[PDB]
């Protein structure tokens, strides 16, 4: 019955501070083994922090001095201070309730703290026209992840392909999004790309139609 | 630290045979591991823990054994949703280090990919560039060829390839290959084709337009 | 006993002869902190407490001032000032068994760290959720003891420690644990320097005709000079001659 | 602190008549009150001091009395540029407290809208949203009804509405009603009318127009 | 046979920070005199900062308590830190290998460094059509300097007439590029304006023709 709902991702510059958050709901974070693991794109899973039932914290070798975990024990949320972020910390960051600082019970969803020094750049949304019929819409020349992208408000989710962003020789991401419809319905349902950047705060909603 | 290693680095099985995966330990832990699957684009969920023991809601099919330096995770038979990414822990020692992770995939009757192309839409050519869209859907193996053609002539370097996971349900695979070229270069050439070579096709599929219709 | 329900013996109105035990080959860690080694055996305290448990090999180190993990916060915590010596060796060939010795627990889980020697032997169901968690153990409601499953097949560092921790500790009540008062072999009608019982001096020590009672020990003339004393040893009675001095 | 309390909330009097605006302080300040007005978007503006005595280019009308707990800012004859908010201030107490304030407006003889309607212009629809604005210029009262029909079907909820304040010179009202849509929710109709009920206006006034032309 | 690349220039607040880096190849910059240079836009040239080759540090007593200069010995890498940076900064600032603090033996490229408040502003790119025939682009309405124009990726040298840009009087920056080229090339050879504003991160590659 448990959720654990993350917060404060996006752009650092290298040598910055970012303080990550996560919400609990169905425990309390004041009593529990909390942590954070690091998942690098591609890599696999890293420990990164843990803080104990008591308020003990612990941190990587790789990452002591650096980072600070903590709690607020009024309304169960936990906190990750980083200070001096390096190249290498562009990664998803999940936090975790454990069963001691042993095995994860339940994890968080994940935030991305991409560490680059370029500037935040908002998509450009394309339609991919039909001539069963396949649609759909192009999101391109953008920057940092994620783009999410729905169709008609998440109404459409079946057939749905979001392809994952290929990183360009320029260095912004493109991707394309997909759906296979029937052709009875193109002249009668309109398709909706809910392109949606939060870095960047853009809400194109594209309609795409033959 | 304790390095952790898995086997092998990829699996890929039939639906219903035994699925054995290896982790190997650099230094002994006694029974302090535990076993992750990671759905792409989800988050771990904690299979088993104490190396032997099923957390809960985990499906039966899914248990473990080993003790000291080798550890085994076994699926006695793979249903559909078990494409992951299976990750051991050790928890004896201070630093908490994960394994490497090894990719577990589905094998499947093979599926002739739906081949589609889209042109450039007229608003990004008034942008200054232009991408042309080949989508394969729905095909089994992902070993699969495209080849660009532009006025029977083949490109080199200038197309990017995105391929989806391995979906849950149905077992297939989706690829998008984009062409992009500049504005000019786009509108110099009349007829663009996308040759598809795959497994379930016995000759390569070619899907063309005309940039004037 | 285990680490959250850690013995506590109170050693005290005794003699304690601290060199059998630093010149025991048997201890894999012996950490003098607030007090030099050898210097056990000269310096009195009030008293002593030792504290028994057993650990991991891992935890060993855990047992030190300003140290912090499982067993310093929730299971035995040591002052930052703190006096004593800490003990350990390794004890795989007695608290560990073939079908596993779960008999050894620690406190996995509570609400704040301990205070420096505080003992919580609480077995209650932990409240890890704040639900409405009215005892019944389950999802949420977390016993707060683990076992350390022990196998003697183990590597160093999963294998059982015993850990005994003696805090000499000294208030200003009347001090009763020292060390061996050495002795000497008894020389006799010959100028030494003589020191019995914290009375010393210098003289020629003959045996004496003066009876004694048995409550007795030195003897003093009418000018309060020490002429007569009772060996500790054997209660027989020496008379004090000065040592001959003279005008040449 | 002290805690001021104005009466009435709002008040609605005819050019020429007795304003008595009542200002009551939570523990007596002795003579230690002013009384400010502040227009709208203009600072506030120091009418009287001590309670009494009015500040210097500050008109005749404007009086004050009262002492203790209660205070009494009285304009003998409102004149049109007279709407505004009036403050109270304490400064006796350590705390400097301001009144909650008391919208003063003025009464006029009734005067029916002039209604205006603007249709979306093309390059808004071309950014994918779409905006219909009808325009109500130069009425008394304030209180008046805005519906928007799209092809006689009433909308609900998707539709904001701005009024300006009352106007210095001419102590009327204008209102600007936005019907906000989707690019293609607004293709899909072909007429859009919007009523006025007004108490100016013996029947509503419709004022419509066709997307084509 | 040595090079001095430089680096971090742009837009700081009135009151900011900045890092200027000054890489070398031919040379250690642990074993020189290096120096950095201040040149504003339409006067002359003024030594800001000195460091010795045993790593005395000096400045100009108009600068002095606010830049600090320092060296990273491993791979040659002279910095200059800024602080408090007035609106009388704005120059191009130049690290320099000398003889002592003497003579500037070699000097770098050079940084342009803008202290203002306004922001940062794209390039509008416009074409200069033609009716021998000369032909170009407009670059208008950016901030700050510099845009760097080139023509047909740098294939295009003879003929170039890149003009200095003119301040506006809404404030922003506007200079033209011209080219002289045979008629006979018009209807074969393509041209294309790549204008480059790397404070705004711009690459416009537009066509002009007639
Ligand atoms: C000390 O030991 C000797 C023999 O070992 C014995 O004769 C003597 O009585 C002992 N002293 C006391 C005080 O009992």
């Amino acid at each position: 019955e448990v959720q654990l709902v993350e917060s404060g991702g996006g752009l650092v510059q290298p040598g910055g501070s970012l303080r990550l958050s996560c919400a609990a709901s169905g425990f309390t974070v004041s009593s529990n083994y909390m942590s954070w693991v690091r998942q690098a794109p591609g890599k696999g899973l890293e420990w990164v922090s843990v803080i104990y039932s008591g308020g003990s914290t612990y941190y990587a070798d790789s990452v002591k001095g650096r980072f600070t975990i903590s709690r607020h024990n009024s309304k169960n949320t936990l906190y990750l201070q980083m200070n001096s972020l390096r190249a290498e910390d562009t990664a998803v960051y999940y936090c975790a309730r454990g069963y001691g600082d042993y095995y994860f019970d339940y994890w968080g969803q994940g935030t991305l703290v991409t560490v680059s020094s370029a500037s935040t750049k908002g998509p450009s949304v394309f339609p991919l026209a039909p001539s069963t019929a396949a649609l759909g819409c192009l999101v391109k020349d953008y920057f940092p992840e994620p783009v999410t992208v729905s169709w008609n408000s998440g109404a459409l989710t079946s057939g749905v392909h979001t392809f994952p962003a290929v990183l360009q020789s320029s260095g912004l991401y493109s991707l394309s999004s997909v759906v296979t419809v029937p052709s009875s319905s193109l002249g009668t349902q309109t398709y909706i790309c809910n392109v949606n950047h939060k870095p960047s705060n853009t809400k194109v909603d594209k309609k795409v139609e033959p | 630290d304790v390095v952790m290693t898995q086997s092998p680095a990829t699996l890929s099985l039939s639906p219903g045979e035994k699925a054995t995966l290896s982790c190997r330990a650099s230094q002994s832990v006694s029974s302090y591991l535990a076993w992750y699957q990671q759905k792409p684009g989800q988050p771990p969920k904690l299979l088993i823990y104490w190396a032997s023991t099923r957390e809960s809601g985990v499906p039966d099919r899914f248990s473990g054994s080993g003790s000291g330096t080798d550890f085994t995770l076994t699926i006695s038979s793979l249903q559909a949703e078990d494409v992951a990414v299976y990750y051991c822990q050790q928890y004896g020692s201070s630093p908490l280090t994960f394994g490497g992770g090894t990719k577990v995939e589905i094998k499947r009757t093979v599926a002739a990919p739906s081949v589609f192309i889209f042109p450039p839409s007229d608003e990004q050519l008034k942008s200054g560039t232009a991408s042309v869209v080949c989508l394969l859907n729905n095909f089994y193996p992902r070993e699969a060829k495209v080849q660009w053609k532009v006025d029977n002539a083949l490109q080199s370097g200038n197309s990017q390839e995105s391929v989806t996971e391995q979906d849950s349900k149905d077992s297939t695979y989706s690829l998008s290959s984009t062409l992009t070229l500049s504005k000019a270069d786009y509108e110099k050439h009349k007829v663009y084709a996308c040759e598809v070579t795959h497994q379930g096709l016995s000759s390569p599929v070619t899907k063309s337009f005309n940039r004037g219709e | 006993a285990s680490v959250y329900a850690w013995n506590r013996k109170r050693i005290s109105n005794c003699v304690a002869d601290y060199s059998v035990l630093y010149n025991s080959a048997s201890f894999s860690t012996f950490k003098c902190y607030g007090v030099s080694p050898t210097k056990l055996n000269d310096l009195c305290f009030t008293n002593v407490y030792a504290d028994s448990f057993v650990i991991r090999g891992d935890e060993v180190r855990q047992i030190a001032p300003g140290q912090t993990g499982k067993i310093a916060d929730y299971n035995y915590k040591l002052p930052d000032d703190f006096t004593g010596c800490v003990i350990a060796w390794n004890s795989n060939n007695l608290d560990s068994k073939v079908g596993g010795n779960y008999n050894y627990l620690y406190r996995l889980f509570r609400k704040s760290n301990l205070k420096p020697f505080e003992r919580d032997i609480s077995t209650e169901i932990y409240q890890a959720g704040s639900t409405p968690c009215n005892g019944v153990e389950g999802f949420n409601c977390y016993f707060p003891l683990q076992s350390y499953g022990f196998q003697p097949t183990y590597g160093v560092g999963y294998q059982p420690y015993r850990v005994v921790v003696l805090s000499f500790e000294l208030l200003h009540a009347p001090a009763t644990v020292c060390g061996p008062k050495k002795s000497t072999n008894l020389v006799k009608n010959k100028c030494v320097n003589f020191n019995f019982n914290g009375l010393t001096g210098t003289g020629v020590l003959t045996e004496s005709n003066k009876k004694f009672l048995p409550f007795q020990q030195f003897g003093r003339d009418i000018a309060d000079t020490t002429d007569a004393v009772r060996d500790p040893q054997t209660l027989e009675i020496l008379d004090i001659t000065p040592c001959s001095f003279g005008g040449v």
